[PDB]
C-alpha cells in the first residue's frame, strides 16, 4: 500500500490512476510558466531563472514557437518538452501539408494531448510528466493548458509548475476580461513575481506572444521587456507590504 | 485435352485423355489424370497435366481433413467451394486449369465445374470444358439422358472425347474413364477402355 | 444488494 | 488482502475483474453527464460548472459530435473520454465510406463495445475509465450505455457519473414514455439541478440532442436553454428544500 | 490455493488452472440462461430481465443469432460476449464462404472454442468472461455449452449462470427425450422460473430457436410467448409453493 | 518449495520444472484414456460416462481420428486437447502434402511432443497440461505416449489421467505381447472397470483400433462393443472383491 | 539435352549425358548430370545443369534427414513429392528443368518424374524426359521384357539415348550410366559405357 | 539464492547464474550417458533401461543419429532432448549443403552450444536443460560434452546424467589411451554397470559407436553386444565387491 | 520500501521518478571533465587519470571527436558513453548529409537529449546513466551539459563527476565571460587541480578547444599543453596550504 | 461445490 | 512416493 | 560516496 | 565442491 500505483496499466480501488495523479505533481516540481489571455492578444511568460550564476542565463528556453502564429510554455520536466515539442511541430507542420491552413489552436493542443494519451494507454512507457500550455491565435486567442493525463482545459489566465496554486488565488481578484494587451502582460509578470515571491529582474525571464493583428509570434527580448517589469515590481511592492 | 463428366443415377462417370509432361507426351503407356480426391469423389481436369496433380494433392489434402475433422464425409458441393478458394488465392502462381470437382454424396450426385478466373457452378448433368469442346459437346447432347446408366455412360464419354480427337492432333491415343457406383471406386485401365474405342475404328 | 456492476447481465 | 486488480488480465476468486470495476469507479469520481430519451428525441445534458471563473465559457463541453445526428457525452477521465470519441467518430464515418449509411446506432454503440474489449483483453494496455452515453435518432431514438468494461445496455434514460444515483430515483418517480420534446428537456434539467444539488444556470451546462422531426444533431444554445431554465427550477428549488 | 492463479501460465500444485476456474465463475456472475433440446429442434432462452425500469428490457439482450440456423445465448459480461460472438458470427458466415455449406453446429462450436483456447493459452491474454450455449439444427438438432477454457461439451437441456445449479436439480428429476417442440418450449420456461424464483412474464424472457423443418433461426414474438408462458407459470407456481 | 512453480522459465534444485509437473498433475486428475497393444494392432480404449445423463452421453468422447489409421485418445484439460489434437490432425496430413504417404506412427508422435516442448520453451505461454496417447499401424504396431513435458515414451500398454495408477498396476501384473486382437480388446475392457471401480455399460466407453490387416482405424459402434464386455464384466466384479 | 530410364525388377536403370547438347558447345570439359540422391536412390537431369545440381543438394540432404528420423530408410515416392513442392517454391520465381528420381525403396521400385509444373507421375516401369523423348520411348519398348535383368537394362539405356546421339554426333563422346541392383550404387563411368556403344560405332 | 534463481537474466552477487546451475541438476537427475574415446573411434553408450517390463524394449530413443559419422546420446530432460537434437540434425544438415563436406564435431559441438547460449540470454525464454555427448570421428576421433550450459568441453572419456559424478571417479583410475577399440568399450559397459550398481544384459544398454576404419558411424545391434556384456560382468561384479 | 525506482516507468509520490535521478548519481560517482567557454571558442578538459600505471598514459579516452568543429567529454559510465558518443557522431553526420550544413551545437544538443528520452520513456530499456558535454563553436561559441534524463541546461563553464561542486564554486568567484583562451584554459586548469585533489600531472589530463577564428578542433599537444599545467599548479598548491 | 471434474474430459 | 517422471527416463 | 571503477569514471 | 567453475572457462 498505497497502490496499485506501480502500474499505468491499473485503476487504484478509488479509480484513479495513481501513476498519472503522481505525473500531474511532477509538473510542480519543475519551473513556473505563466499564462494570460486577454481581448488583444495572449502573452505567454516563462521563467528563465533556474539554478547557478554559473549556467547562461539562457536555458532553452521555455517558450517554444510551435508554429507561426502559435508558441507554448513547459513547466515540469525539461527533458520531457525537448520530445513532446518535437512531436507538436511536426504535427503543426503536417495539418498544413493535409490541409495547408493555420492549425486551429484547439486543435494542436488536442494532438498534443493524445501524444500524451497513447503514454497513457500503453504499459511499457510511463505518462510524461510535462504540462505545456498552448497559447496562440486561430483567430481569436485561447489559451489552454495540457495535463499529464491528456485534459485539455481552456483557461483565460493560469500558472503551471510551481506557482500553480498560488497563481490561482492571484487571478481571482485581479483578472479582467477587458484588461488591455500592456496591462494584461505585465499582470503575468507580477504572477510570476509571485511565484518566486521577489521582484523581478527581466534579464532571467523571456516573454513571447501572439497578437490578433500580428498573428504571428513575436518575442519580446531583453531591451523592451524592461518597462513591463518595472510596473510589475510596483504591483509586487504592493503584495509584500500585505 | 478435352473432358466430359456425366452425372447418372447409379453413378457418376467422368473422363480424361492420356498425355503427360514428357515433351508433351505420355510417360508410360499412361498419364496421371484422375485423382481420388475422397473415398467418392474424384478429380478431371481439362487443361495442363501438372498442373492438374499439384493442386490435386491441396485438394484430396483438405478433403481428407474435412473427413478427420468434423466425424462426417465431405460433400461435392463442399469440395467445390472449396476448390474457388485456393485458386483465387494461389492466382499469383503461374497456373491455368479447369477443374472438374465431382462425386458422390447425401444429397445425390453430382459435377460442380470450377474456373481458374472464379466461381463454382453447379454444372446439373452436363460439362466439357477444353479445345475439344465443341465437337465433344455436339455428340454428347443428343446421346444424353437424364434417365441414363453407367453402362452408357462409359459408351457416351469414350465416344465424345473420340470425335474430339479426330479434330484435335493434341489428343492422344487412350481413354480412362472413372466410376464411382456408390459401391466400388473403379479405375478401367488404358487395357479395357481401349476396347470400348475399339467398337470404333480403332 | 449494490453491486456487481451493470456489465454482468 | 488480494490482488486481481494489479493486472487487468487477471480475474478474481470472486469471479470478477476487480480492475473493470475501479475502471467503473473511475467514472464515478467523475462529473455527471444525463441522457433522457423521449419518443420525439434524445437529449444529452453534462456539466461545465467545472472549474473556477479562470476557466472559459466554451472550456469542455462534453457532448462531442459524432455524427450529423449522433452526439455523446462521456464521464470519468476527459484524456480517456477524447480517444474513444475519435474513435467513435472515425466508426461512424466508416459506416459512412464503406456503405453510404449513416451509422446505427445500435450499430455504433456496437462497435465501441469492441474497441474498448480490445484494451480489457489484452495486458499490454489498460483499460477505459470512461463510460459514453452514444444516443442519436437513427430513424427512431435510441440512447445506449457502453460502459469501461465494454458493455451495451439500452436505456430510455440513464445519467453517469456521480449524479447518477440522485437521478435513477427521479426518473424512477417522474420518468414516462408518453414523454415529448418540450417535456423531456425540462424534466432533465430537473434532474441535471438535483446532480449538483443546487440550482441550474445555462451557462454551468452545455446541452446537445438529436431531433426525430430534422433527424440531425443540433446544439442547444445558452439562449435555447433560457426557456426550460426557469420551468425547470421549480421544481429543482422545491426538492432541494430539505 | 494462493498465488497459482495471478498468471495464466500457472497450474496449481494440485493441477488445474485455477484462473480459468474463475473465469468459469464469471460464468455464473452472469444471469441464467437456458437451451433445451427436443427432436423437432432446439429451444433457447435467456432471462432478458433487467433490473430499473429506465432500460428497455426488449433491446437488452442475451442471445443473438450468429447463423440463419444457429442461436447462442451469453452468460458472463455482456462486454465479452460481444467480441466472441462476433467472433463466431463472422466464423460462421466464413464457412458458408468457402465451402458453401451452413456452418455444422459442431464445427462452430470446435472452433469458437480453437478461439477460446487461444485466449487461454497465452500469457498475455486474459480468458473469456463468457461461456456460450451454442444451439442449432444442422443434421439433427444439437445444443452444446462452450467453456471458457475453451472445451466443449454436449448437453441435451443445459444452463449457465447463476441458476445453473438449480436447473440441474430440476431436469435431473423431469427432463425427458420423448418431448416435442411444445412440450420442450414449456419445460425450458418451467426451468427458468425456478432459476429466478419467480413468476415469469413474456416481456422479460427472449426465446429464440430452430427448427428442423425449416433450419431457420426465430425470435418468438412476445405475442405467441403468452400460452407457453401461461401453463409453465402454473407449474412454477406449484412448486415454488405446494 | 514456491516460485520455481509460479514461472515457467524456472527450474529448482532438484533439476525439476515444477510449472511442468503440476500440468502433469492436470493431466494425472481425469480421466482414463488407455492404449493397449499387441501383434494384431494397436487398441486404444477410453471413457464415455461424463456429466450426468442430461449431458448427451453417447457422445464427447476422448477417440479423435487424426488421421486414417492414427488416431489418439485424450487425458487431462479438453481444451488443450482441442488444439493438440488439431495441431497434431494438420501434421499428419502436411506429411500427405509434401510426402504422400501415410505419417509412420514414431513420426507423428515425435513431432507433436515438438509442439509441447515448443510451449514449455517458451515462457509468456504455457505448456499445454494435456497429454495424448498416439496409437496407429503403419506396418508396425506402436503405442505412444505423448507427454505435456513434450517427451515421448514407447509403451507396449499405458494408461493416462485418473485410471493411470490403477491401469498400471493392474497391467504389471496382467499384460503380455502374445494376446491376439480380441483378447487384448477384453483386458483393457477389464483395465477400464476397474479405474471407475464398477461394471462398465457399452454406451457409456468407447473404443477404436487400428487392426494390421485391415489397416484402417476404426470407431466401434456399441453395438458390436456389448459382446466383448459380456466377457469383461465377469472379470471386473471377481477383482473388486479383493 | 535428353535423359532415359527402365524400372527393373532388381533395380533401377537411368542414363544421362555427359556432356550437356548445344550442337557447338558443352558445360566444361567434364560435367555430371546424375547426382546420387541417397543410398539406393539417383536423380538423372534434363535442362540447365546449374539447376538441377542446386536441386538435387537439397533434395539429397532432406532425404538423409528422414532417413535418420525415422530410423528406418525413405521411399523414392517421398522423395519425388517433395521435389514437387520445392518446384512450386521455384515456379514463383520459373526454373525450368526436368528431375527424375528414381530407386529402390520398402514399396518396391520406380522413377518418377518431377516437372517444374508440378505433380509425380509413377512410372509404371517406361520413362524418359527432354525433348528427344518421343525416339527415345520408341527404343525403349523394343527389348523391354519383366524377366529383363540390369545388365540388359544398361544395354538398352545406351540405345534409346543413342537415338539422340545418333544425328547429333558431338555430345556422342562421354555419356554415363546409372544402375543400382540393390547390393550397389554404381556408376559405369564413360570408358565403360564407351566400348558397347562401340559396337554402334557413331 | 532467493531471487536469483526466479528468472533466467538475473546474476547472483556470487557472479553465478543459479538458473544455470538448476539446469545441470537436470542432467544430474537424467539417466547416465558415457562416452569413451580410443586412438581409432569414440563408442558412446546410453542407459536404455525401463521403469517396467510395460515400456517398449527400445524406449525411442537414447542414442541419436546427427549425420553419418557423428551421433550424440542424452541425459537430463528427454523432452528437451526432442527439438535440441532437432537442430542439431539440422545443423549438421546445413553444413553437408553450404560446404559439401562433413561438419568437423567441434564445430557442430560449437553451433549447438551456440544455439543454448541464444535462450539463455532470452530472458522470455529458458534455456535447454539437457546435456548431449556429442560422439564423432574426423581427422581424428573426438568426444565433447555440450553442457545445458552452452558449454563445450573436449574429454578423453567423459559421462553424464545420474551416473556422472561415479563414472569420473572411476575412470581417474581406470580410463587411459593405452586401451584398443574392444578394450574400450568393454571399460564403457564396465562404468556402465558402476552408473546402475547392477549387472548388465543388453536390456538396459543402448550401444553406437563411432569407426574410423569405415569413417562412419554405425549402431550396434543387441545380438552383437552378447561377448562384450558377458566380458564386462566379470568386472562389474567385481566392483560390487569392492 | 520503495519501488519507484525498480522501474523507470514508476513516478514517485513526490512527482518525479526517482530512476533517472539515480542514473545522475551514476554520473556523481564517475570522474570529473571540465568545460569551460569563452568568447575565444570553447576548451574541453577531462579525465585520464584513472587507473594504475599497468595502463598506458594515453586510456583512452574522454576527448571525443564528434565533428571537425564539435567536441563531447563525458562523465558517468566510459561503457555507456562510448554508444552514446557513436549515436552523437553518426547524428551530427546525419545533418551534415540531408542539409549541407555544420551541425550548430544547440542542434546536435537537441537530438542527443531527444535519443536520452527514448530510453527514459520506454520501460523495455532502462536509462542512458552517463552525462556529456557538447562544446563547439558554431559561429558563436555555446556549451551545454547534457543530463541523464535527456535535458539541456547551457553553462558559461562546468562541471561534472567527481569535483563537480567544488569546480562550481571555483568559477563562481573567478569566472567571468571576458578573460582570454590563456586565462580560460588555466582557470579550468586550477579547477581541475581541484577535482582530482591534487596537482596536475600534464599526462593525466587530456584537453581539446574548438577556436571561434579556426572554427577548427585541435588537440592540445602534451608539451604544448605543459607551461599552461605549470602556472596552474603554483595556485593549485596554494589552495591545498589551506 | 464441483467444477473439478469440468475443465476435463 | 510414485512419482520420478518420465523426463528424467 | 563509492565506487570508482573501472566502469564508473 | 566445484562444479560451476569447470563451466567457466
Amino acid at each position: 500500500q498505497m497502490g496499485y500505483d506501480r502500474a499505468i496499466t491499473v485503476f487504484s480501488p478509488d479509480g484513479r490512476l495513481f501513476q498519472v495523479e503522481y505525473a500531474r505533481e511532477a509538473v510542480k516540481r519543475g519551473a513556473t510558466a505563466i499564462g494570460i489571455k486577454c481581448k488583444e492578444g495572449v502573452i505567454l511568460i516563462a521563467d528563465k531563472r533556474v539554478g547557478s550564476k554559473l549556467l547562461e542565463a539562457d536555458t532553452i528556453e521555455k517558450i517554444y514557437k510551435i508554429d507561426e502564429h502559435i508558441c507554448a510554455a513547459t513547466s515540469g520536466l525539461v527533458a520531457d518538452a525537448r520530445v513532446l515539442i518535437d512531436r507538436a511541430r511536426i504535427e503543426a507542420q503536417i495539418n498544413r501539408l493535409t490541409y495547408d491552413e493555420p492549425i486551429t489552436v484547439k486543435e494542436l493542443a488536442k494532438k498534443i494531448c493524445d501524444f500524451k494519451q497513447q503514454y497513457t494507454q500503453y504499459g511499457g512507457v510511463r505518462p510524461f510528466g510535462v504540462s505545456l500550455l498552448i497559447a496562440g491565435v486561430d483567430e481569436v486567442p485561447k489559451l489552454y493548458e495540457t495535463d499529464p493525463s491528456g485534459a485539455l482545459l481552456e483557461y483565460k489566465a493560469t500558472a503551471i509548475g510551481m506557482g500553480r496554486n498560488a497563481v490561482t488565488e492571484f487571478f481571482e481578484k485581479e483578472y479582467r476580461d477587458d484588461l488591455s494587451f500592456d496591462d494584461a502582460m505585465v499582470l503575468g509578470l507580477v504572477a510570476m513575481g509571485l511565484s518566486i515571491e521577489s521582484e523581478l529582474v527581466p534579464e532571467n525571464i523571456e516573454v513571447g506572444y501572439v497578437k490578433v493583428d500580428d498573428r504571428t509570434f513575436k518575442e519580446v527580448s531583453p531591451e523592451e521587456l524592461k518597462p513591463y517589469v518595472e510596473r510589475a515590481n510596483e504591483r509586487i511592492r504592493e503584495l509584500l507590504k500585505k | 485435352t478435352t473432358t466430359v463428366g456425366l452425372v447418372c443415377k447409379d453413378g457418376v462417370v467422368m473422363a480424361t485423355e492420356k498425355r503427360a509432361t514428357m515433351g508433351n507426351f505420355i510417360a508410360s503407356k499412361a498419364a496421371k489424370k484422375i485423382y481420388q480426391i475422397a473415398d467418392r469423389m474424384a478429380m478431371t481436369t481439362a487443361g495442363s497435366v501438372g498442373d492438374a496433380q499439384f493442386l490435386a494433392r491441396i485438394i484430396k489434402i483438405e478433403a481428407n481433413l474435412y473427413e478427420i475433422r468434423r466425424e462426417r464425409k465431405p460433400t461435392v458441393r463442399a469440395i467445390a467451394t472449396l476448390t474457388s478458394n485456393l485458386l483465387n488465392s494461389y492466382r499469383y502462381f503461374p497456373y491455368l486449369v479447369q477443374l472438374l470437382i465431382g462425386g458422390i454424396d447425401s444429397e445425390g450426385k453430382s459435377i460442380y465445374s470450377i474456373d481458374p478466373i472464379g466461381g463454382a457452378i453447379e454444372e446439373k448433368d452436363i460439362v466439357a470444358t477444353g479445345s475439344g469442346s465443341l465437337t465433344a459437346y455436339g455428340v454428347l447432347e443428343d446421346r444424353f439422358t437424364p434417365e441414363i446408366g453407367v453402362d452408357e455412360a462409359v459408351e457416351l464419354a469414350v465416344r465424345a472425347i473420340y470425335s474430339a480427337m479426330k479434330r484435335d492432333s493434341a489428343s492422344g491415343d487412350g481413354i480412362d474413364v472413372v466410376k464411382i457406383t456408390e459401391d466400388e471406386f473403379y479405375q478401367y485401365s488404358p487395357e479395357e477402355v481401349e476396347q470400348i474405342l475399339a467398337k470404333f475404328r480403332k | 444488494p449494490d453491486l456487481k456492476g451493470v456489465m454482468f447481465v
